[PDB]
């Protein structure tokens, strides 16, 4: 069916397994998905993912980026980059870096620059949105 | 056992003769008891240098190294007086110093031409728990041939030293951790001829009076016995702990036996 | 020989067989680390092999810009690793001299360029430095990634040359095919796929770079820490055979000195 392989350059979730649904949570919009789906090739988000391994289990954890590919064979590759757990989050953190954030944007000038400050905003508020 | 101790402050002519006072008490064992002999002889390269000095002292042109040109005919006089006879079975031991660590010099030339096993002792497998560490892969006996000795007994001997060659090697791969453990036959070889390393010890009778851990004589037949019990995979099944200091192998397994509690 | 020549001979071979089994340990070391670094990042490179082996899209041809990505060490001391890289770099190179021009690459180390100062001294056209010292990150394949397109160049096709790893004595020498534009992606599996737009693919494009480096990467430095153990290992007994033989010849040299003096002093006193 499907094998939700996922990775990230840190260690490996699930590769080669029977899952029923992953939640896919991107920057195009996040989806779920199961078994039979149409084949896609999608970059991620710092975004949410939500795991489902046949038995009704919850597993929600965060990824900073990455890439999902699907096949019409459905073999799940969603090799992110940075995933964490929330285990592994703090709040006050990511609570300071998002003023910071809101202050470097209201001091930003050039447009690369405004890019990068609001990316660092929206991955800590969608960040605090996933703490919280 | 009978001293004859030539020290080192007399001169090198009651030096040379010592050996030769040793083996004429030996002899009189050999040829009017017929028995089986043993010279001790505590260095038989200090029995060389008092030869040389000899020789030095009486005016003769020294040879090659710094030695006699006499050093081949006096070993030839005292080591073929320790051969040997129809009688009796004089036997020398000798402590032997090299010197510089070669093997060249003409005093371990002529000695090692007369040689028979070169037991070594070291503190390596001492500092592995085995008294004292007699190192067998480096003990090159003469008499070690399946002709002689018969095809069991060099048979035993061929497996325990080809065993603890692979041990050897194995135990560097095993210390730089290529492979980890490297297979069943790697962690089934290790474990064997551990328990052979720990199997060599003895304990001895002269260590019985402050030890107590008494000294048990081991003859060939169960040395045999044992090292090809162990070598068929008969005692896999025993710890390595059961086979330091312990005697024959039966006692090995009453050690084993009374270890499981 | 003299007798100091030997001995100075001697103290410089002690000294290169201890320092060899140095490198040794520290080269195994390395290569646990690498070892077991390596477990994640061969799943997480398989995948994306296995993501474009499904999608087994092919190369379009009577094109020009090629990419050859040199991956290897910056130190070297490791065996025949960067002779077998140069081997097929420059075997691809003269594969794509004919119906392929723009030749022009990129490859990581001091010892790649240092073996491309002669043949391919033009088409080198960035080269990277401290490889191999630290282990291989993500975040150092970013910089590689961002110097690879942020300094603006475009190229269709081409091979990562990366070393392979594939035991503790062995290694492997191979390519990968890097699927590069849009236009070789989106052709007719992509059309049969879904949310194929150009935005999001060439995205994924970028981070396809950025995953097929991060494979290279820790692949070379495995590979790299193992043929040095290996390198170093056999060094070390060269070394210590060396040692030996000239062991040997001290010692008759020795003795060789020590009787031609005391021939020349029992002449002397001889002919008194």
């Amino acid at each position: 069916q499907m094998s939700f392989t996922f990775a990230s350059p840190t260690q490996v979730f699930f590769n080669g397994a029977n899952v029923r649904q992953v939640d896919v949570p991107t920057q195009t919009g996040a989806f779920g998905i199961l078994a039979a789906h149409v084949p896609t090739l999608q970059v991620l988000r710092p975004g949410l993912v939500v795991v489902h391994a046949e038995d009704g289990t919850t597993s929600k954890y965060f990824v900073s980026s990455g890439s999902v590919t699907v096949n019409a064979d459905s073999s799940v590759q969603l090799l992110a980059e940075e995933a964490v757990t929330l285990d592994m989050l703090d709040l006050g953190a990511a609570k300071a870096n998002l003023e910071k954030a809101q202050s470097e944007l209201l001091g930003a000038a050039d447009e690369a620059t405004r890019a990068e400050i609001q990316i660092r905003i929206e991955a800590n508020e969608a960040l605090v949105k996933a703490l919280e | 056992v009978a001293l004859v101790y030539g020290q080192m402050n007399e001169p090198p002519g009651a030096r040379a003769r010592v050996a030769l006072t040793g083996l004429t008490v030996a002899e009189y064992f050999r040829d009017q008891e017929g028995q089986d002999v043993l010279l001790f002889i505590d260095n038989i390269f200090r029995f060389t240098q008092a030869g040389s000095e000899v020789s030095a002292l009486l005016g003769r042109i020294p040879s090659a190294v710094g030695y006699q040109p006499t050093l081949a005919t006096d070993m030839g006089t005292m080591q073929e007086r320790i051969t040997t006879t129809k009688k009796g079975s004089i036997t020398s031991v000798q402590a032997i110093y090299v010197p510089a660590d070669d093997l060249t010099d003409p005093a371990p030339a002529t000695t090692f031409a007369h040689l028979d096993a070169t037991t070594v002792l070291s503190r390596a497998i001492a500092e592995l728990g085995i008294y004292p560490a007699v190192d067998p892969l480096d003990s090159t006996s003469r008499i070690m041939d399946p002709n002689i000795v018969g095809s069991e007994h060099y048979d035993v001997a061929r497996g325990v030293q080809k065993i603890l060659q692979d041990y050897k090697s194995l135990q560097d791969i095993i210390a730089i951790l290529g492979m980890d453990e490297l297979s069943e036959e790697d962690k089934l070889t290790v474990s064997r001829a551990r328990k052979i390393q720990r199997f060599l010890s003895q304990p001895f009778q002269v260590a019985e009076v402050f030890t107590g851990h008494l000294g048990k004589l081991v003859p060939l037949k169960e040395t045999i016995k044992g090292f090809q019990q162990i070598l068929a995979g008969e005692f896999d099944h025993l710890p390595e702990q059961a086979f330091y200091m312990v005697g024959p192998i039966e006692e090995a397994v009453a050690k084993a036996d009374k270890l499981a509690e | 020989a003299t007798l100091k020549d030997i001995t100075r001979r001697l103290k410089s071979i002690k000294n290169i067989q201890k320092i060899t089994k140095s490198m040794k340990m520290v080269a195994a070391a390395k290569y646990a680390r690498a070892e077991r670094e390596l477990k994640p990042a061969r799943v997480y490179g398989v995948g994306s092999l296995a993501l474009y082996e499904k999608a087994d899209i092919k190369t379009p041809e009577d094109k020009k810009k090629h990419l050859i990505i040199g991956v290897s060490s910056d130190r070297g001391l490791c065996g025949a690793i960067h002779s077998s890289v140069a081997k097929q770099m420059k075997s691809e190179a003269a594969n794509l001299a004919a119906a392929g021009k723009e030749v022009k690459i990129i490859g990581v180390g001091d010892k790649i360029r240092s073996i491309l100062h002669r043949t391919h001294s033009d088409q080198f056209l960035v080269t990277f430095k401290e490889v191999g010292r630290r282990p291989p990150t993500f975040g150092d394949a970013s910089v590689i990634a961002l110097e690879l397109l942020n300094s603006g160049y475009e190229f269709d096709e081409g091979s990562i040359i990366f070393n392979r790893f594939r035991s503790v004595i062995s290694y492997k020498t191979e390519e990968k095919p890097i699927f590069s534009l849009d236009t070789i992606s989106s052709a007719e599996s992509m059309s049969i796929y879904d949310d194929i737009d150009a935005d999001v693919l060439r995205n994924y494009q970028e981070y396809s770079l950025a995953n097929i480096i991060y494979y290279s990467l820790k692949e070379s430095t495995t590979s790299e820490q193992s043929a040095r153990m290996t390198a170093m290992d056999n060094a070390s007994k060269n070394a210590s055979e060396m040692i030996d033989k000239l062991t040997l010849t001290f010692n008759r040299t020795r003795q060789a000195v020590i009787t031609k003096e005391l021939i020349e002093i029992i002449s002397g006193a001889a002919a008194l």
